[PDB]
């Protein structure tokens, strides 16, 4: 900075201190207490939602193996397994229409067979569905597979 | 739509090249259709005022809402908007020894807003109570205020 | 006709009545279509 | 009867369903600390945790970060709810446990702490809600805004009226101290108005000066002060400028210290000033009532003080102008497409009145049970009309 | 640094004159925090594409931005596509090798935050901490010493 | 319809103008329309009568 | 260039929506050539120079 009279160097140090330290001290995260940071990613207005979720743990999957010593992922506020649990609980829901739809098709008619042409017209035609929504512009979202129940 | 994002995506890089008045000014790559359809006059008639007072009412109130609404083109507005004129005298400044660089360096320096810090800052002590935004200068607001510029 | 008029969707529940009709109306041509073709034959060529 | 279980029976766009996780905000009063809003902090990490082990299975705090901006006063917990399996009751399921969660943050707490459903859907939508706007048109400023939100919020407040419930977004008012600089007191001294800008500009708010270099990454270089010469406002004098003359000036030689009040959050609706006016329905109105008793309220309000509805809400909703228009064109098809196949002016009706005798019975389980006219029974009400209509066609083919 | 009021008519209200001429528009609100942030929200008809609707909000804040204060330019200044709710919210904590809550917000923006933002479309990327920066922390007294300023 | 929200942004402007303030319309496109639409399905009619 | 032609000095606040603030001259005095001389810069050395 200066050098004053007597050959004496005025340095940066000697005026100020000097740590590496954040940019911006406004927010500090605590994960259960804990000293932490996190990345809290939002979505980009018409993304699809849970495949920008799972390329989230593609990139995410490569820097793991780089970390220091103690450096770990843990996982708050995620909606990923909401829509695991809506396929797995209407599909299931989708199961449990058809078996006992076959004890009302046996109860009325005894003939096995008869309780057979129905178990295999709708599943055809559930599957058909599909094919209509991708060819158009939908996808499977909560809305129609609450459809495909209905 | 893309073709005028092409347009105005190449403008950009050319801009640095251009005098530092021009950059200021009023750069706009918008749609054209040479004619006009809907064109509002507005006047006065019980307390009159003149054309000016008229033309500065149009461009602070309901000139950015017409451009805004409806993808409109491109608003011509007939008149001007007002802004904080002066006359500069050539014999008074020789009076005080002056010039116009002196006139336009007073008013860069007193009407300027200054980005001041704040009492309990970003990274405090801990244990401070309260924390407020400190204002410094002030932009000018009347005709009085430039008048008394020293 | 009760289901495609419902899904001439207006507003932020764009693809509510929307999707609400046309998913399950692809689905009643579906069966219309799995009961003109496809039911008519597995029942004259296997029943009793 | 049909009639009656439907104009009673209320309004909803979708249930609010438990999603496994939930979040709760933080908000303290004026001219709040980092360190005061972090007390606040972590007596809700506790009710969390120590009081709810069985049901919560971590927390994510944040210290001064809330959904409505930014500061010092606000936060913001992310809470992650254990698995579906090991919450078995409705005691610990999202409804039940924001419920008791608020009641401990209202009776042990000194400030601004709620918790509120993770509703899906978006902002919008929250049925027998509103969002108001109040739009300065004319030239007033900021404090003549002010008197009229208080004069809108208070009349509300005052004569209703099968009630209602109206607050502002987030314009609290806290202080702010200004700094008047005498301009002439400056340059007899000698020191120029650039540098003394650049001294408490860059000391007390910081100052972006150039980029650098750290283990390869390009990151910036900030330059301001040491934490203890900038907390209150004794420390303004401690800062020397100087001169031309070689000699050093102190902060308070030329400025001039006062308090003043201020607004943290300066919101603008279009080219204009404006302030949000967060207030919803009553619990016996519902929206179209309560916007348009709120809409001569602005009326009543002075001169240069208009209005604009910001803003989810709407265009046209759902169970309102909607629905009829749904329905009105529904009647109109299946009545000339129960004729090509059937030729007369007399097999159209038969069907076009077996629609309320499936109405009637879904009215019922929704009416009794907890439950409301949503999207889910508003559709469930269209697949009775095309089994109705199938059942009645299989009555009205084979008989002809 | 800058207060409420300074940053409502210095950032603010330039961009709001200069956001006209564009496709589609319902409404404009906007906010001015006093710790020195400003954001502003164009709302379009509902599923306006957002590819273009991007295009033409930054193609316009392009030519207010020479007459914005040079603070304001050197730092971020951003348009991003928005959906007020986050999904993924990734924690990052240490076990072993103990640091504090700034040593690991450093890391997460300097290794795994460029990576996320950049992946499957994401609309805007929100650090729970800050990058690390070179900090200098200027004592007023031993400026005096040596006589300087900042 | 741009012409139709030019007057929507303008209806909302009236009220709050000072003493004297008036709008008036001089060069306009919109009555010419609605004139092309009211001078021929008005010849719609007149070719069915016919 | 400020003086005949004008210049863009610094944006000021009215009435609450932010203009432009613009120098040039009194218009007697930028008419005709004549008018050129009467301009004085200022030198180095304290003096004016037509
Ligand atoms: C979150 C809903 O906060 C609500 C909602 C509705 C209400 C009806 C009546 C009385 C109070 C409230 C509150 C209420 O007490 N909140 C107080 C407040 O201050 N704020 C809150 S909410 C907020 C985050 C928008 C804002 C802030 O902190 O900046
Ligand atoms: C006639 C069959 O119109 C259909 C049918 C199916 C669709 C499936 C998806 C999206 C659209 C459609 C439309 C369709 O063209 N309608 C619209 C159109 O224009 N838009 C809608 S939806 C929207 C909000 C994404 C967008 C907009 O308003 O900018």
């Amino acid at each position: 900075l200066k050098v004053n009279q007597d050959g004496s160097r005025v340095l940066l140090r000697d005026v100020a201190k000097i740590e590496l330290g954040g940019e911006n001290y406004d927010i500090i995260a605590e994960f259960n207490g804990q000293p932490a940071s996190g990345l809290g990613i939002k979505l980009a207005t018409g993304a699809n939602a849970l495949d920008t979720a799972a390329a989230i743990r593609a990139e995410l999957a490569k820097m793991e193996p780089f970390f220091p010593s103690g450096l770990k992922i843990v996982y708050p506020y995620d909606t990923t397994p909401f829509v695991k649990i809506s396929i797995h609980e209407v599909v299931k829901t989708l199961v449990e229409a058809i078996i006992l739809v076959f004890l009302v098709m046996y109860l009325f008619l005894q003939n096995f067979r008869a309780t057979l042409i129905p178990t295999i017209a709708v599943p055809v035609v559930l599957l058909g569905t599909f094919a209509v929504l991708a060819a158009f512009g939908f996808s499977i979202n909560t809305l129609t597979m609450f459809g495909m129940v209905l | 739509d893309i073709a005028q994002v092409q347009v105005q995506a190449k403008l950009q890089l050319a801009m640095p090249l251009l005098p530092q008045e021009v950059q200021q000014q009023g750069v706009s790559v918008e749609k054209s259709s040479s004619s006009f359809l809907m064109v509002v006059g507005v006047i006065n008639t019980d307390g009159t005022m003149t054309q000016e007072d008229i033309s500065d009412y149009v461009a602070a109130n309901m000139k950015d809402a017409i451009s805004r609404t409806s993808g409109v083109g491109d608003v011509q507005l007939f008149g001007s908007q007002y802004a904080m004129r002066i006359w500069m005298n050539p014999n008074e400044l020789n009076k005080f020894q002056l010039t116009p660089v002196d006139v336009i360096t007073a008013i860069k320096a007193q009407n300027a807003q200054v980005a001041a810090g704040q009492l309990g800052g970003t990274p405090p002590v801990k244990g401070q109570q309260l924390n407020a935004s400190i204002i410094a200068q002030t932009r000018l607001t009347s005709t009085e205020e430039f008048g008394k510029i020293l | 006709a009760v289901f495609v008029p419902m899904a001439f969707f207006g507003g932020s529940t764009g693809a509510i009545y929307r999707q609400f009709s046309i998913t399950i109306v692809s689905a009643m041509a579906l069966s219309v279509l799995v009961a003109l073709i496809l039911t008519p034959a597995l029942c004259a060529t296997m029943l009793k | 009867g049909m009639a009656y279980l439907f104009v009673r029976l209320p309004s909803s766009f979708l249930p609010d369903e438990d999603q496994g996780v939930f979040m709760t905000m933080v908000q303290l009063p004026a001219g709040a600390t980092q360190e005061r809003t972090q007390k606040v902090l972590n007596e809700v990490t506790h009710y969390y945790l120590t009081k709810e082990k069985n049901n919560v299975e971590s927390v994510f705090a944040v210290n001064g970060f809330g959904f409505a901006g930014r500061g010092q006063n606000t936060g913001i917990a992310f809470v992650s709810l254990k698995d579906w399996a090991d919450r078995p009751g409705e005691e610990n399921k999202v409804e039940a446990i924001t419920m008791r969660a608020t009641r401990a943050f209202s009776q042990i707490k000194d400030a601004m702490v709620f918790a509120f459903n993770l509703p899906a859907i978006v902002e919008l939508g929250t049925a027998t809600g509103f969002d108001f706007e109040l739009i300065d048109q004319a030239g007033l400023g900021h404090e003549k805004l002010t008197q009229a939100r208080n004069q809108l919020l208070a009349e509300a407040a005052k004569h209703p009226d099968m009630l209602t419930s109206v607050r502002p977004n987030g314009l609290e008012d806290t202080p702010q101290f200004k700094i008047d600089i005498d301009q002439e007191k400056a340059q007899a001294l000698g020191v120029s108005i650039n540098d003394i800008n650049t001294t408490l500009g860059a000391a007390w708010g910081g100052s972006y000066v150039n980029d650098f270099i750290d283990r390869g990454r390009v990151k910036k270089v900030y330059v301001m002060s040491e934490a203890k010469y900038r907390m209150l406002p004794d420390d303004i004098g401690d800062w020397y400028v100087r001169a031309a003359d070689g000699q050093m000036v102190p902060f308070s030689a030329f400025s001039s210290s006062r308090w003043e009040y201020g607004s943290p959050r300066l919101e603008r609706y279009n080219g204009l000033p404006s302030m949000e006016i967060l207030g919803q329905a009553a619990p016996g109105k519902s929206t179209g009532e309560a916007m348009e008793l709120m809409e001569q309220l602005a009326s009543k309000l002075p001169t240069g003080v208009g209005y604009d509805w910001t803003g989810m809400s709407y265009q046209e909703r759902l169970s309102g102008n909607q629905a009829p228009s749904l329905y009105a064109i529904s009647l109109i098809v299946v009545f000339l497409c129960l004729a090509a196949l059937y030729e007369s002016w007399s097999i159209p009706f038969s069907v076009m009145l077996v629609v309320p005798l499936g109405v009637i019975g879904a009215l019922l389980a929704a009416t009794f049970r907890g439950l409301t006219n949503d999207v889910y029974f508003q559709v469930g009400l269209l697949t009775t009309i095309g089994l109705s209509a199938k059942n009645a066609i299989l009555i009205v083919e084979f008989a002809k | 640094g800058a207060d409420a009021k300074t940053v409502q008519d210095t950032v603010t209200q330039v961009i709001e004159q200069n956001m006209n001429g564009i496709d589609n528009l319902m409404y404009m609100s906007s906010n001015s925090d006093s710790t020195g942030t400003v954001q502003i929200t164009l709302t379009f008809e509902s599923g306006t594409d957002a590819d273009i609707a991007q295009v033409q909000v930054q193609a316009k804040l392009q030519l207010a931005m020479p007459l914005l204060p040079q603070e304001v330019q050197q730092q971020g200044v951003s348009v991003e596509k928005s959906s007020s709710s986050f999904l993924m919210v990734v924690g990052v904590i240490n076990t072993d090798g103990t640091m504090t809550q700034e040593d690991i917000s450093d890391y997460v923006a300097a290794n795994m935050k460029d990576a996320i933002s950049r992946t499957s479309g994401v609309g805007d990327v929100q650090l729970f901490g800050s990058q690390y920066a070179m900090r200098i922390w200027m004592n007023p007294n031993e400026l005096n010493k040596f006589q300087l300023t900042p």
